[PDB]
RNA sequence: UUAGAAGGAUUGCCGUCAGGAAAUUAGGUGCGCUUAGCAGUGUACCGCCGGUAGGCGG
């Protein structure tokens, strides 16, 4: 293409098969305490 | 004051494409028969003997403009952009770029160059579980537009009215029946001998080239009278057939976003139309 | 007569500016110029009086790779077979 | 009378004489400018009838002839005679920018300078091998070298009480001053003392006199003329400058 | 002389639809009409490799009136401009075929069917050697009459600015 | 032209000796990404007239 004007590369597009209509999303979180979440802290 | 465009900005697709799929069936059962196209090793692809009709299936998300914002780093240029497209889609309805869009997805420019030799062809739009009225394609020419057909204009509507923002998204699902003959030659997509493309483990089209003949509406470039024919809508109008820039400079987007935007003016509605038309693509930055 | 009509001895004509051609990238500034004369005085070489129909020139050992613009250097390539030469140093060299 | 510039470009200069009494290396600039009226007396001699005016240097590669130590001072070598007197010698690939006015300038007279140049020797050293001889029009028609311009406005602004003091605090706070030689001062008044090389000329007895210079790039370097050295000639203080 | 516009911009390279639209078809009434005609590429451009061009023109010396052009091009009108003018000029270069030799096989089967025994090398350099320079020429395929065989043919510049004609259109010995 | 000239060079046993090493917390945070036409027609065949010269028909 062209861009501020004044060989082909390769890119990966997935996409969903003919058959298939829907995207599943997997993924977690934990969740853990704010007060046992400092890992260094040079103060007292 | 807006002197400047924003360092990072872009816009989304509007005219979402698929990796379209090839078939192979025959054209007095079509409705009820399907046979996968493989690619058959120089790799080269052709029908089988039996079959005769290439049956090609591609889908189109219609998204609209205002919600294709990606990136934009200034909100005084945000403001002026989507207030230049309420300009827009409250004088048209965006109905003539619909119209031009559905038009190439209605005369087989789809099929760059598997219809030389094509009989009867035959393509099939669907919306929404709603199979609409066939479109014979050889009758559309591709140099001029029609406007006075009552279907074309019913799908078009419903185009406009996603691109306008009425509806959040549409999706269309393609059909299309090539008669090239028994035993003839389909002509799929390449990629980087002879590497044809496969999908599916089927041949097919890239969308990048599918993409390129749906957008293929420009006809209010400068040097018409010359040229007298459709370019596709890129920035600078570089058709790669001909190989020289159709606009250097003069009626540039680069220059007529900076005439719109920049600084207002009421542009000719030829060129508001391309403006938009560009918008559906991405990556006008500084 | 001068012109490399033999496909057979092609792999030898890349083998041979890829063995002198090995870490031997010169920058542009440095590069020997395309003077006219050497393919005018290697059109003299045998007859011809002017490029031949469809032959043309190839410096056996690449100009990016230290190459010289001299008599004994360079050949004549077909077309197709000058697009896989130039695409093997395309591709050894990392243009 | 048009004015142009002749670029001689990669004139690979063998044992030129690197020694000027306090300063071996580059070689008093009247060496390179005396080259330049070297090469307008002979085409005087000629038909050509070209007066050169300035003379620019563009330093591009240097080798002094002697052998770095283990500490990292050179040691410097010379020829064997036939008592060996203080003596040293550098080979200069150098290029060339020659203001010339005159009746005409074009591609003849540049064959002509090609034609006359390899009888020639620079500072004492004789040429090996010339790249090109072309007229430029700007200086981007100048190769990639680093010319030499009379940074004289660092030594009159440095600390001292001495001008050599100044020179010394000079070369100790930027580093690509060079202090090179320029010009002669007069040592007594002229007349025709007996024993010269031509009996005619008013003879002078001289000390070079020396300056500090400074290397600027090819496309860092503002305008021609501020890289173009000319004559000048005072009463009792002859020397070459840039203005 | 009657202009043929290949259509630019359409889809396909100029010359896939002057292999296997026009010259198919032409081919035909060329053959038909017993006064024959002749093909020339105005826009003929040997820039390295040959590049037929973005027109063809049929030429001749009332038999242009019965090629009836306006009904035989009927199909590919999406394709191909039929300008219903037929004016004459000058500013006219006629084309003649240059013979590829033929596959090594093809020449080996004929050298030795009537030729002598033992023929190596030398077909290998010779075929090669003209074939190089033959091949870098611009190309047309055409679909056979009687023989089922894909004929590249190999247009180049004649300058004989009249003469006799052959069943394709161009000079012939 | 700090102009004007120059034979540095013949020759060599660098070798014997060895404990580097003992101790440690890398690391805590993150939008990559908006868009993109692959081919000179894939590039050619099969026979004919003849001393491995040239051509020709489809």
């Amino acid at each position: 293409s062209k861009g501020h004007e004044m060989n082909p590369q390769k890119s990966q597009s997935c996409t969903l098969s003919t058959e298939c209509d829907t995207l599943r999303i997997d993924f977690g979180i934990k969740v853990l305490p704010v007060k046992e979440s400092m890992y260094s802290c040079s103060d007292y | 004051t807006l002197k400047s465009r924003p360092e990072n900005l872009s816009f989304a697709r509007c005219l979402n494409t698929t990796e379209a799929k090839f078939w192979q069936t025959d054209f007095l059962k079509r409705h009820t028969f399907k046979l996968p196209l493989l690619i058959t090793d120089s790799q080269s692809c052709t029908l089988s003997t039996e079959c005769d009709t290439l049956r090609i299936d591609f889908g189109i998300k219609v998204l609209p403009v205002k919600e294709s914002m990606y990136s934009c780093s200034d909100y005084n240029y945000r403001t002026a952009i989507y207030q230049k497209i309420d300009e827009y889609i409250a004088e048209d309805g965006f109905l003539t770029l619909a119209k031009r869009y559905v038009n190439n997805i209605a005369n087989a420019r789809f099929l760059w160059r598997n219809r030389k030799g094509a009989e009867i062809i035959e393509t099939i739009v669907t919306i929404e579980d709603k199979e609409y009225p066939s479109f014979n394609s050889k009758s559309f020419n591709l140099d001029t537009f029609v406007e006075d057909n009552a279907t074309i204009n019913e799908i078009a509507q419903q185009i406009a009215d996603t691109f306008a923002g009425k509806r959040e998204y549409l999706n269309i699902y393609v059909t299309c029946f090539v008669k090239i003959g028994c035993a003839m030659e389909v002509y799929p997509s390449q990629e980087m001998g002879k590497k044809l493309f496969k999908f599916e483990g089927s041949a097919g089209m890239h969308s990048q080239k599918i993409n390129n003949a749906l957008r293929t509406i420009d006809t209010w470039y400068p040097d018409y009278t010359t040229y007298e024919f459709p370019i596709p809508v890129e920035n600078y109008g570089a058709a790669r057939s001909i190989g020289i820039p159709f606009r250097p400079d003069t009626k540039s987007f680069y220059k007529l976003i900076d005439r719109m935007i920049l600084k207002n003016e009421d542009l000719p509605i030829e060129d508001k139309h391309y403006v938009m038309a560009i918008l559906i693509r991405g990556g006008m930055f500084s | 007569n001068g012109c490399l009509i033999d496909e057979a001895l092609l792999p030898l004509i890349i083998d041979e500016g890829k063995r002198k051609g090995e870490g031997n990238y010169r920058p542009r500034h440095l590069r020997d110029e395309r003077k006219e004369e050497t393919v005018q005085a290697f059109l003299d070489k045998y007859g011809y009086c002017n490029i031949p129909v469809g032959y043309e020139v190839h410096h056996i050992v690449p100009l990016s790779q230290g190459g010289a613009d001299s008599i004994k250097n360079m050949i004549m390539l077909s077309i197709e077979h000058h697009e896989r030469v130039t695409e093997a140093h395309a591709s050894y060299f990392k243009w | 009378m048009m004015k142009g510039y002749i670029l001689l470009e990669k004139v690979n200069i063998e044992n030129a004489n690197a020694f000027n009494n306090i300063i071996v290396g580059i070689p008093a600039i009247t060496s390179f400018l005396g080259f330049a009226r070297a090469l307008e007396r002979k085409l005087n001699a000629k038909e050509i009838a070209i007066r050169i005016n300035g003379v620019g240097l563009e330093f591009h590669e240097y080798e002094l002839k002697g052998y770095k130590n283990k500490r990292g001072q050179y040691v410097t070598s010379c020829p064997l005679p036939g008592h060996i007197m203080n003596q040293a010698y550098i080979d200069l690939n150098m290029s060339f920018l020659l203001e010339v006015e005159g009746p005409h300038v074009d591609m003849s007279t540049c064959k002509s300078i090609k034609s006359t140049m390899e009888t020639l020797r620079i500072a004492g050293g004789i040429i090996r091998n010339y790249k090109k001889i072309r007229l430029i029009d700007t200086l981007a028609d100048i190769p990639y070298g680093y010319f030499l311009t009379l940074r004289q406005d660092n030594l009159n602004d440095a600390a001292g009480d001495d001008m050599l003091d100044k020179m010394i605090h000079a070369l100790q706070q930027e580093d690509t001053l060079v202090p090179i030689a320029v010009g002669f001062k007069a040592l007594s008044e002229v007349g025709h003392v007996e024993g010269q090389r031509d009996p005619e000329k008013d003879h002078c007895f001289v000390e070079s006199i020396f300056s500090l210079g400074g290397f600027e790039c090819s496309k860092i370097l503002e305008d021609i003329n501020s890289c173009l050295w000319r004559y000048k000639t005072e009463e009792g203080l002859y020397l070459c400058t840039i203005i | 002389s009657q202009i043929l516009i290949i259509k630019p911009g359409t889809g396909i390279s100029p010359n896939i639809i002057i292999s296997e639209d026009i010259f198919p078809v032409l081919h035909s009434l060329f053959v038909e009409h017993d006064k024959k005609f002749g093909i020339t590429f105005p826009a003929y451009s040997f820039d390295k490799k040959g590049h037929l061009g973005n027109i063809i023109e049929v030429l001749s010396e009332e038999a242009l009136a019965s090629l009836c052009l306006e009904e035989h091009l009927a199909e590919v009108t999406d394709y191909v401009k039929v300008k219903k003018e037929i004016t004459f000029t000058d500013d006219y270069v006629l084309f003649k075929r240059i013979r590829e030799e033929n596959q090594y096989e093809t020449t080996a089967r004929r050298m030795r069917k009537r030729g002598h025994t033992e023929l190596g090398r030398p077909l290998e350099m010779h075929i090669k050697k003209k074939n190089q320079q033959i091949f870098c020429h611009a190309y047309i395929k055409v679909k056979s009459a009687s023989t089922g065989q894909s004929y590249n043919i190999f247009l180049a510049p004649t300058d004989i600015k009249h003469g006799s004609f052959s069943a394709y259109g161009l000079l012939r010995g």
